[PDB]
DNA sequence: TCAGCCCATAAATCATAGAG
DNA sequence: ACTCTATGATTTATGGGCTG
């Protein structure tokens, strides 16, 4: 089940994920719903209210666009 | 949700193993790949992302 | 400017289609 | 007949290029 490259590429080389629990992803869906994007205020209170940061509540929104990017919906 | 075809696997593992010093087919190549192998452009990425990591992953 | 967006990708993890 | 592994998709998270 080993992988013997004949050669060791860059791509090859380095470069635990927390889960949200229902609650965090259920409003975190909520939000979103309310508004596909967000204020540096509300996202903070978001953040607060569901022990995540700003940066985690960023970036699941971007994630989130893509997603709704992607299903054209 | 059934597995890609046993041609669309083989094309897709020969790129993958021809290009194995840089495994990351363009847009086009992405576009190439899947009209032949009967699949979505995003099935291509999802196939090359698990292919690439799951590979340096028993490296 | 520059915080925030998009996009492509990493890496771990979910779900289960089938090869053993 | 039945058990796990490999496989396709989804979920957290990083970084770079680009524009309001």
């Amino acid at each position: 089940g080993k992988k013997n490259p004949p050669q060791i590429y860059p791509w090859m080389k380095r470069v635990q994920r927390t889960s949200y629990t229902r609650y965090q992803t259920l409003e975190l869906e909520k939000e979103f719903h309310f508004n596909r994007y967000l204020t540096r205020r509300r996202r903070i209170e978001i953040a607060h209210a569901l022990s995540l940061t700003e940066r985690q509540i960023k970036i699941w929104f971007q994630n989130r666009r893509m997603k709704w990017k992607k299903e054209h919906k | 949700r059934r597995n890609f075809s046993k041609q669309a696997s083989e094309i897709l593992n020969e790129y993958f193993y021809s290009h194995l010093s840089n495994p990351y087919p363009s847009e086009e190549a992405k576009e190439e790949l899947a009209r032949k192998c009967g699949i979505t452009v995003s099935q291509v990425s999802n196939w090359f992302g698990n292919k690439r990591i799951r590979y340096k992953k028993n490296i």
